[PDB]
């Protein structure tokens, strides 16, 4: 029994405040093991949607990969990511109007936890 | 909080930028002509 | 492409016997990035419920995060935390008997994947 | 407030091509504290299934914890796991012919996050 395993691992949380825009979240280089991404809303929204997904550093390559309503605002991707090129965690909201029912602003926080492209190798 | 900056060292202070006290001009050509005119009589100019 | 990223994490895993009382599972350092709260029960148990959430070290602040009816047998909070002085996390089990339907003792066992506060700067 | 908690933790990701067959991906040590295990399908399927689940080094016992039908094409245990002699990841496929509407070879991917049985003391 012997392998290579991703020794390293890092979690970037980063907030933005949760009205229409494009936000750039969290930076991932090549060949980093994105392992989980979750998205949170601090606050209580009247209406809006937040998408989170992968575009580059540079070009207009954006594809959400995890949508919020308003209601259950909290969410998790479903799925795991070998960063490819798509170094740019991002997160756009097309609607959204003041806070709303509370007078406070609303939040949204994103933690991304990743494992970094080093490998080393163990036996068991 | 905590986004991506994009920013470069150029906008990081503590480094302070320091400029050349030498400047080097743009001028290298030198034409034929200085050679070809004199004071003789057979020169072309 | 720069950012700060947590690059410590730690898991802690705690049992209790469920049955009727409050467990101080885990304790979380201000600033803690709680990523991972999973609860599981080992057994087969006849009738109750384990309510985990968090707590003051002290005083009676203990809230509820995730239930867990009989049937079931396993939970993950669905929500990630940042640990703002509630540094406990504590399980109450309100309703339980013995163990039923085994002989054997129900065993619940707790799995907490948090991130510690300290951050480091890093460039991609 | 004073506990033990582990501060080493792995991710192990190995492809398989998804074709009928036993494939023995991720090994664990005694005492590992598994808390990820994902499973992703590269490609477009027309007919199979794949069950990954813990065995032996040696010895036939397999048993399957996470079953994927062709759909959904993404999977993630609900349950955490302390290795306990089985200390073999494996997954078998026992349906599938060859890739299917697509005329390129369908990947499986499995990541498996763990944490290392050692442990340390730290209090906050």
């Amino acid at each position: 029994m012997k392998q290579k395993v991703h020794s390293v691992s890092y979690l970037a949380k980063a907030e933005f405040e949760y009205k229409n825009g494009v936000y750039d979240l969290v930076a991932l280089p090549t060949g980093a093991e994105v392992i989980k991404i979750s998205l949170e809303v601090v606050g209580l929204p009247t209406a809006g949607h937040v998408s989170v997904g992968f575009k580059d550093e540079s070009k207009k390559n954006y594809s959400s990969i995890l949508t919020l309503p308003v209601n259950e605002t909290s969410g998790v991707v479903t799925k795991d990511y070998t960063v490819k090129s798509d170094k740019i965690v991002a997160a756009e909201v097309k609607d959204a109007l003041a806070e709303g029912s509370d007078g406070r602003p609303v939040k949204c926080v994103l933690r991304a936890l990743y494992f970094l492209p080093s490998v080393i190798e163990v036996e068991y | 909080l905590n986004n991506i900056n994009f920013n470069n060292i150029s906008n990081n202070p503590n480094l302070g930028i320091e400029v050349g006290r030498e400047i080097q001009n743009a001028s290298w050509v030198k034409s034929p002509f200085f050679s070809i005119t004199g004071t003789g009589a057979d020169r072309g100019v």
